[PDB]
């Protein structure tokens, strides 16, 4: 909103046109526009109007039911010993996201790789969680 | 940025509360697993004691505040002591002034206020320690959860420390059964040990890690310490 | 004007023996010719094999005792339930007594 | 909880200057043209009256305050800083001298007392320093009539005429030339209107000049019409009509 | 993956490993060299073996000695400070 | 400057972490508690002809039953000693008896919490925490011979043996193997000398080492220069005959 | 910022082209805003309409309209 | 409130403020003390470059702490007054209360203690001074020499040197002293002290101030005349060892 | 120090950022005020609106009665307005005991100004945002209007306005007073005084306002009263009785 | 802009400090609580969230008493709300002693107001992030008040705050209109319960447990008492009758 908005012209113009064009044709639903980012950035007003990008949709984090479904999708793809309880593992992981439950499956397999197993037991997954997934990992029990 | 709102304890941030406060809630999980459970006539506290070495001797995770009261800590030690002295002081005065033992509820609400004051003070800090405080007053058996930002909840059962969610699943099932056993100490106690070993998944249980404390209608603050916890597994 | 200090009578007797000791006291409590109590324990167990009686004036007894009861409690907390010695308790009282003389 | 601020807010910069004093001075340069003259047969001080509004009283407004009975002060700078400062100066002047030595403080002694207030405030934190400069024009019966400057830091120096505010230097040139001592008070009033007409253009009146003199007595300024016991005030502020009369007097 | 701060047993192994290739004259225990580090990074360790060799070359030597290794620890850590 | 109430995402304070950094730079202090005594030994270090090396020692007596050896900054250990003497003296007057080593560590640790800007919980008068850790050794008639490690953070643990200092990583490892539950005072002191020799880059003399002991017929007793040297004399010959 | 008068006119205009059960009280709707210009008002219209696709209809109640203006207000300014 | 921080940790386990205190001492003048087994000698610089100083009211470097005890320093004079004052009071406090003349060890503990406080305690910074404290204990004929830093640490030393080119003066001294045979006679121990301090003052024989302390309050400051004589001699010695 | 708007200290320019921002956006809270002087009354009209039907508008207050005779009109927000009210009230009461006399507008204005100035220099407080117009019919000066503003500046008025229809109000009164050769109108009854006020108000802000959209405070000799809702409509209808 | 996000000891150009904005936000991030003024009284009701069966009923009620006749309920964060009240209590005990009369609801608004406002003149004290709805009956009529975290407060006819603020004002505004102010105190419990039901529709991730209390000069006699038993039970039924689902 500063006087560096001068330099950043090319970006004001691409956006403006795409919006001007959507409201131009707002009654007809043919084209959808979706923009994606980690987090909301400074922009020109456009969240105030049906024909622009009206809707502002939040992603929260998963919960126990959600982690467990995500684990059942994971467990089709790869072998398991068919004993693994998503609900129980889900209690054992705190503040995990979907991508991170997928990295536990990889680490569970890295235990398995060392062990000489081709499947994973419950233990194999528990140990996988202990190792890094790089954004959050439940393993805390240190303090004397 | 992180570094912008972190430096002193006097700022709110768009999140609704300060970053530092969340880091105090996080520390509790680092420290020792302690489960809390009650029926309606007695209330039981089970705690895992950890040390650092073979040639180290245990640090006590139960600190007895009265002959009808005690608490468990989980998290930062130095604050857990500064708090247990305050609770001692609060208790005694009640007895000296009002002839009163000090209710769990009554204590919780005084402790909360102390916690707001140390989170508006800029040099001051969150304590960084959560506590499970148990008692039997003339309000009945009690378990309270104290958090170091002033959050106080009365519960049937709960856990703080290593995989709290872990123990909580166990307790929530076996709940309806054990809590209607009212007048048998031993059962509720036995459910406590059965629970705590299933929260564990990168530790194991043993006799001299475990320590149990019970308070109730006919049990004055008594610890089973070392050997004597074997007969509750 | 005012001095609350008087007397309330009563009698206590302590005997050290071979392995044992007694603190015998009557249970009558007076103020002049009126009966305050006809039973009121005038020997009281403070704990730790220590029994104690402050005969004389009641008003000071009650005070002396309350200061001391909280010391028995604080000695235990601060030193992990290590029981209070008769000699140590006697020193602790000395300091209490000496703490008011104004 | 509560303040903890005790770190000085006035600090040295790489050159040997003091940031806060430098800032404060910019305000003073931009403030209202004020001057002071010692006529030798008196002292006349003039300052700009201003109005906020035509529907606003300027009786309440304070551009000339009597610090002690024989002494007036005027300023360029920051109005709010001036008002509080006048107050602490009045208080100490009354408590510590007016039945201790049995009279007002001498002018030089009062300039030092102001100087101290400003310096306390510059040394110590919790508060920023005063942003003001004063011209303290006076009479004391043990030093005659005097003119001093009081700086923002509390540095002071003696003067026999000066001006501070906007457009100072040229105002001093006209004053330097017209007055060179031994001059009637009346005449110094005339010279003062002339210096300020050349200094302020756009609209000029004696209803936008507020003029005070220390340089008269009435029985009314002994404060009684009986038998003298003491001399009393010599401060007298003129009304607007009297000033227009001196504007008519060539 | 860590490449931050290793252990005493660990510092010893990395010292032992760079000095194999070198000739040396006897009286070296790696443990002693390791002892003088209150905290290191892998960069610092590489600097102790190579610096220890330099004191020897100035005196004109092919061998490395217990004295040299100590001398190289003292220099490197102290410069790292601040 | 640096926050005094600002924690890591884990929840471990900066100031605590920084406390741990000064400790690691002192000379080793090693304690073994046995069934006849507590041995505390230090490396004093430095030998120079322009130095009086037998006028400085790192084993200071608190009381007629309590010592401490330190490791880390030595200037800091003076404030810790001044607080500790006052607290022990006042308790001996009130109840006529020995103060507990655990009890002492808690009283001291309470005043280790002040640093920085004040609180409304506490009046914080200092600027940093203490940069020394201590092994406090004693005797009490109600737990016998004991050995304690006080960290300046707040934590204090009872031990049967513990080493602190720069060279603690090795030292501790040796302590365990040498440690058993029929260990005595006389053996323990000889063993201390073994450990100290091993880790030195010098010859062990009593102008770079000092021993001390606790017996309950004499309280805390400094093993003097004359005796410590006689023990060193006996070591060198016996070791140098196993080769 | 609009008037109370500006909001009313624009609510009435937007719901005129729209199909509805029931006469609508635009006057409540205006209270339920505080300074919505025509674009903000349109988001409220469609919002009501969303519960009507769900209620399997091309009409909307008064009842929908009160809820709708408030949910849009809360999700921004 | 100004009890808040003003001295903070280093990440290296030093303290920033103590590292910076030692630098002021180095830039500074040089003070030295060398021991016999009959005396303790203290040399102190007075390198007056300019000739417009009047030197009977130009500050000295020698203070009485007590009648049998001296303190010398290298560092800011301003800070050193504040320490010097607290140390005189402490000698008189003991004297009053214990009915006993002062012992050197306790005084050293005291000097150490104020400096130690000001690093630990908030809204104060340590002094800009390192000191040497020496003297004799009562009824005692053996020399005592202590060194204290503004870190607050303390040690005994057979000899020690401080301030500018401390390295150079230690290194020299090390070749001319043994603890097994230290000097018995005042003349030769003084000769050595004047010779070390010549080598760093540059030109100096009135710019060097010697004060020799013998047991229990025999404290005597040798003069220019005497010093010029030892420097002559040193110029004869250096062509007997050529 | 810090900075010039993270704590209150001079700007680069010798200005104070905090006082100028205190002038601006504290009158844009849907408030506009005027005060005019009667013959034997003082009239204030001030806007005062309620945006809910569920907000009881009686408690809604922005003309306060400081004493039984003194009124204070606040332009600016209720958190600030009550810090100034508490001070005003206290000052009024204190004055009454100590000096034995009712509190003049001018004395209250002057005292509050100097106090705000001190809070302006402080580095741990703000100047209040509020603009305070103090009204009564003094027996020591007649009808009076004295206004303080937030910088520690204050000055007396004979008629004043605030909010950005200041120019409109002023010009209508100025032309009027230049013609009649008086700055006070002459009429006894309060009723006719409020009608004079409205005439200049309606023209100047270019609108008329409802009963619950106005709040009118009248100063009389030894009373200050606010007009009930019906009473404020009575007046608006009474000019329209003429039409 | 800046400095006003960390401090309160200086004044924003917006007239509204960024730190103050963040304080309001945490209020909307709590639970729903409401307050109903009626033709003789006030009735207070709150939604208490049920998460697990490890929580115990009526010991984690968010209704806290001050004095005898003031019931105080809040939205936002728990610790802020309790400390704010504990201060109310202390002023209330002081009041009662000194003036020998109970503390007013208007007085108490001021007491709270001045503690909040004090922390919004200082950067060295951090203010409260709760909105507290309170009221009662006193010597000078019935009062409902709402305290917001700026240190803004007024008396209202009706109030809501929290997550469910909007839905609650809608359902309340219809019922108050229909009635003169909210009819009888009896009626008001039934009305209240309908309001909580509509307000629940913004939660739907937790079940709730209904808790009401009242202060009434015609059916309690000027005391604050809980509404439980028969009266609560008819109220659950009334809500579930008209509001379906």
């Amino acid at each position: 909103f500063d006087s560096e908005k001068s330099g950043d012209r090319e970006v004001q113009r691409t956006m403006l046109e795409l919006l001007n064009q959507l409201d131009g044709f707002s009654s007809d639903d043919r084209v959808k526009v979706l923009a994606a980012t980690n987090r909301v950035d400074v922009l020109d007003p456009a969240l105030l109007r049906s024909g622009r990008l009206d809707r502002k949709i939040e992603f929260p984090l998963p919960s126990e039911d959600s982690r467990a479904q995500i684990l059942q999708i994971h467990s089709r793809k790869m072998t398991t010993d068919d004993d693994i309880n998503w609900q129980e593992l889900a209690r054992s992981t705190d503040e995990f996201n979907g991508a991170q439950l997928k990295a536990v499956t990889v680490e569970a397999g890295m235990i398995a790789l060392r062990n000489g197993q081709s499947s994973v037991k419950h233990e194999d997954f528990v140990e996988g969680i202990s190792e890094v997934q790089a954004r959050k990992s439940k393993s805390v029990s240190f303090y004397a | 940025f992180r570094n912008n709102y972190d430096g002193d304890t006097v700022t709110f941030s768009p999140t609704g509360r300060l970053f530092q406060v969340e880091y105090a809630l996080e520390a509790i999980k680092q420290g020792s697993v302690t489960v809390g459970l009650r029926s309606n006539t007695h209330a039981v506290l089970v705690a895992l004691k950890r040390n650092a070495d073979e040639l180290s001797s245990y640090q006590k995770k139960i600190i007895k505040c009265d002959e009808h009261m005690g608490l468990s800590l989980a998290g930062l030690a130095p604050d857990a002591r500064v708090l247990s002295n305050y609770l001692r002081q609060q208790c005694n005065y009640s007895s000296l002034v009002f002839n009163r033992k000090l209710a769990v509820e009554r204590a919780g609400h005084l402790l909360c206020d102390k916690a707001q004051k140390n989170t508006q003070s800029y040099g001051g800090r969150p304590y960084g320690v959560g506590l499970l405080i148990i008692g039997y007053d003339k309000s009945g058996a009690h378990l309270l959860e104290f958090q170091p930002s002033g959050n106080v909840t009365e519960l049937y059962g709960t856990a703080i420390g290593a995989r709290s969610q872990g123990a909580k699943t166990y307790l929530e099932r076996t709940l309806d059964t054990f809590i209607k056993i009212d007048g048998n100490p031993d059962e509720l106690i036995k459910a406590g040990v059965e629970a705590i070993s299933q929260s564990l998944r990168d530790e194991s249980l043993t006799v001299d890690n475990l320590s149990i404390a019970i308070v109730g209608k006919d049990t004055p603050f008594t610890i089973y310490d070392g050997e004597a916890v074997a007969k509750y597994i | 004007q005012f001095n609350p200090y008087g007397d309330n009578g009563g009698t206590i007797l302590g005997i050290a023996g071979e392995d044992f000791a007694v603190l015998a006291g009557d249970t009558r409590n007076i103020t002049d010719y009126s009966i305050n109590s006809r039973y009121e324990p005038k020997v009281f167990d403070c704990g730790d094999n220590i029994v104690m009686s402050a005969n004389g004036f009641a008003a000071d007894g009650d005070a002396l005792v309350k200061r001391f009861k909280n010391s028995v409690k604080w000695y235990h907390f601060d030193h992990n339930d290590k029981k209070l010695s008769i000699n140590s308790a006697a020193r602790n009282i000395q300091h209490l007594l000496y703490g008011k003389r104004f | 909880m509560t303040d903890r601020y005790s770190f000085s807010l006035t600090t040295f910069s790489p050159s040997g200057k003091l940031g806060q004093i430098d800032y404060a001075l910019t305000a003073v340069k931009q403030g209202v043209t004020s001057l002071g003259i010692k006529a030798t047969n008196g002292v006349v001080i003039a300052t700009e009256k201003k109005s906020s509004s035509p529907l606003a009283m300027s009786e309440t407004l304070s551009k000339v305050s009597l610090l002690t009975p024989d002494i007036g002060a005027v300023y360029s700078g920051m109005g709010p800083d001036y008002r509080v400062l006048v107050d602490k100066s009045r208080k100490v002047a009354h408590t510590s001298y007016k039945r201790i030595y049995g009279e007002y403080p001498p002018t030089k002694l009062l300039v030092s007392e102001v100087a101290k207030i400003m310096q306390e405030a510059t040394q110590s934190g919790g508060v920023r320093p005063f942003g003001v400069s004063l011209l303290i024009a006076g009479h004391d019966e043990f030093n005659g009539f005097s003119l001093y400057q009081v700086d923002p830091s509390g540095s002071y120096f003696p003067w026999k005429a000066t001006a501070i505010g906007k457009g100072s230097v040229a105002a001093k040139t006209f004053l330097e030339k017209r007055w060179n001592d031994e001059l009637e008070l009346e005449d110094a009033i005339h010279i003062a209107l002339l210096t300020l007409k050349e200094s302020v253009e756009g609209e000029f009146n004696g209803d936008t000049i507020e003029l005070a003199i220390i340089g008269d007595e009435n029985p009314d300024l002994l404060g009684y019409t009986g038998i003298p016991t003491d001399k009393g005030p010599r401060f007298r502020k003129l009304t607007s009509q009297e000033i227009n009369d001196r504007l008519e007097a060539l | 993956v860590e490449f931050s701060l290793p252990d005493l047993e660990g510092r010893a192994n990395i010292f032992r490993i760079h000095s194999k290739s070198m000739s040396v004259e006897r009286g070296i225990r790696w443990e002693l060299i390791s002892r003088l580090c209150p905290n290191s990074t892998g960069a610092e360790l590489r600097s102790v073996c190579t610096e220890a060799g330099m004191f020897a070359i100035r005196a004109r030597r092919k061998v490395a000695t217990e004295k040299d290794f100590l001398k190289a620890v003292d220099k490197v850590i102290s410069g790292y400070k601040k | 400057d640096r926050g005094v109430s600002t924690f890591s995402p884990e929840g471990r304070l900066f100031q605590v972490e920084y406390s741990l950094e000064a400790i690691k730079l002192g000379s080793t202090a090693i304690g073994i508690a046995t069934k006849e005594g507590v041995v505390l030994g230090v490396e004093k270090r430095a030998t120079s002809p322009l130095l009086e090396s037998d006028s400085i020692e790192k084993i200071v007596e608190i009381d007629r039953h309590i010592g401490c050896a330190m490791s880390g900054l030595t200037a800091d250990a003076r404030s810790m000693i001044e607080h500790a003497r006052t607290a022990a003296v006042t308790h001996n007057l009130y109840y006529d008896e020995d103060i507990n080593v655990e009890s002492l560590t808690q009283s001291v640790c309470d005043l280790a919490l002040r640093f920085g800007e004040g609180a409304s919980g506490e009046e914080r008068l200092m600027s940093r925490p203490f940069g020394v850790a201590l092994l406090i050794a004693g005797h009490d008639a109600d737990d016998g011979y004991q050995l304690f490690h006080a960290e300046p953070s707040g934590t204090f643990y009872r031990y049967n043996a513990k080493a602190i200092g720069s060279g603690s990583e090795g030292a501790q490892a040796e302590l365990l193997n040498e440690w058993h539950s029929s260990l005595t005072l006389k053996e323990a002191e000889l063993l201390v000398l073994k450990i100290l020799k091993q880790v030195m880059e010098e010859k062990l003399d009593e102008n770079n080492a000092q021993l001390s002991c606790i017996t309950k017929q004499d309280g805390f007793k400094i093993y003097d220069n004359e005796k410590t040297a006689e023990l060193i004399k006996e070591l060198k010959e016996k070791e140098a005959a196993e080769s | 910022l609009p008037n109370e008068a500006g909001r009313l006119e624009i609510f009435k205009i937007h719901t005129a082209k729209v199909k509805k059960t029931g006469e609508f009280d635009f006057e409540a709707a205006v209270k339920m805003s505080d300074g919505f210009n025509g674009a903000d008002i349109r988001n409220c219209a469609t919002e009501a309409g969303f519960f009507a696709i769900r209620d399997d209809r091309d009409h909307i109640n008064p009842d929908d309209l009160m809820k709708a203006v408030r949910k849009v207000a809360e999700v921004k300014k | 409130g100004y009890d808040r921080a003003l001295s903070i940790f280093s990440p290296d386990g030093h303290i920033f403020q103590v590292e910076y205190a030692l630098e002021a001492v180095k830039r500074g003048t040089c003070a030295v003390g060398v021991k016999g087994k009959n005396c303790v000698v203290l040399g102190c610089e007075r390198r007056s470059t300019l000739k417009l100083q009047d030197t009977r009211i130009t500050p000295s470097k020698v203070s009485k702490i007590d009648s049998h005890v001296v303190l010398s320093f290298s560092g800011l004079n301003a800070d050193s007054r504040i320490l010097i004052e607290k140390a005189r009071v402490e000698a008189q406090s003991h004297r009053l209360t214990l009915e006993d003349p002062v012992t050197v060890e306790y005084l050293t503990r005291y000097v150490a203690g104020v400096q130690q406080r000001y690093t630990q305690s908030g809204g104060v910074r340590p002094f800009g001074v390192s000191t040497l404290i020496a003297g004799f204990d009562p009824r005692d004929d053996e020399p005592k020499l202590y060194q204290t830093e503004p870190s607050g640490i303390y040690s005994s030393w057979s000899a020690q040197t401080i301030g500018r080119n401390s390295k150079t003066v230690r290194e020299f001294l090390e070749k001319n002293y043994d603890r097994k045979e230290p000097p018995a006679t005042v003349e030769e121990c003084v000769k050595l002290t004047v010779r070390s301090l010549l080598e760093v003052v540059q030109t100096g024989a009135k710019n060097i101030e010697i004060t020799v302390v013998k047991p229990d309050s025999d404290i005597v400051a040798l003069s220019s005349e005497e010093i010029n004589q030892y420097v002559t001699q040193i110029e004869q010695e250096k062509q007997e060892q050529q | 120090a810090g900075y010039d708007r993270h704590i209150t200290i001079f700007s680069p320019e010798g200005r104070l950022y905090q006082v100028e921002y205190a002038f601006k956006a504290t009158n844009q809270t849907n408030i506009n005020s005027l005060a005019v002087r009667g013959k034997d009354c003082t009239v204030v009209i001030s806007q005062k609106k309620v945006p809910d039907k569920l907000l009881d508008p009686t408690t809604v207050s922005y003309i306060f009665c400081i004493s039984r005779t003194i009124g204070m009109v606040v332009n600016g927000p209720i958190p600030d307005a009550r810090n100034a009210a508490l001070r005003a009230k206290a000052e009024a009461a204190e004055f009454r005991y100590k000096y034995g006399y009712d509190m003049p507008c001018d004395v209250l204005a002057k005292r509050m100004a100097n106090l705000s100035q001190i809070y302006t220099q402080r580095a741990y407080m703000r100047p209040l945002g509020v603009i305070l117009t103090f009204v009564s019919v003094d027996e020591e000066l007649g009808p009076s209007i004295y206004k303080t503003d937030p910088a520690g500046y204050y000055v007396g008025y004979k008629a004043t306005a605030t909010g950005p229809k200041q120019q409109e109000i002023t010009t209508n009164l100025e032309n009027h007073f230049k013609k009649s050769k008086i700055d006070h109108i002459n009429e006894e009854s309060w009723e006719k005084v409020v009608e004079f006020a409205i005439t200049h108000m309606i023209d100047a802000l270019g609108t008329e306002f409802s009963k619950n959209d106005l709040e009118v405070g009248v100063a009389t000799k030894d009373k200050f009263f606010t007009l009930s809702a019906e009473n404020i409509e009575e007046r608006l209808v009474a000019i329209a009785e003429q039409d | 802009g800046t400095g006003y996000d960390l401090s309160n000891s200086v004044f924003s150009p917006d007239g509204r400090n960024f730190q103050v904005e963040y304080a309001v936000k945490a209020v909307e991030n709590g639970t729903t609580s409401i307050g109903i003024k009626c033709n003789d009284g006030v009735v207070f009701a709150v939604e208490k969230l049920i998460t697990s069966k490890l929580l115990v009923p009526q010991k984690n009620v968010k209704i806290q008493v001050v004095d005898r006749h003031i019931g105080c309920v809040y939205s936002g964060l728990i610790p802020d709300g309790r400390h704010l009240v504990n201060r109310g209590r202390e002023e209330a005990a002081s009041f009662k002693k000194l003036y020998k009369t109970p503390i007013p609801i208007p007085a108490f608004a001021d007491r709270l107001g001045q503690y909040v406002q004090a922390h919004t003149l200082y950067n060295s004290v951090r203010p409260f992030g709760v909105s507290t709805i309170f009221g009662g009956v006193d010597k000078n009529g019935a009062h409902l008040y709402m305290l917001e975290p700026s240190g803004s407060y007024w008396g209202y006819k009706g109030a809501a705050t929290g997550k469910g603020r909007q839905s609650a004002k809608a359902e309340l505004e219809k019922l108050v209109d229909h009635h003169p102010e909210g009819l009888s105190a009896r009626e008001a419990v039934k009305q209240a319960a309908k309001i909580i039901y509509l307000a629940h529709e913004d939660n739907k991730e937790k079940d709730f447990e209904l808790e009401i209390s009242w202060c009434s000069l015609s059916e309690t006699n000027g005391l604050h008492k809980f509404v439980k038993g028969d009266l609560l039970q008819e109220a659950i039924d009334f809500a579930q009758k008209e509001i379906n689902g």
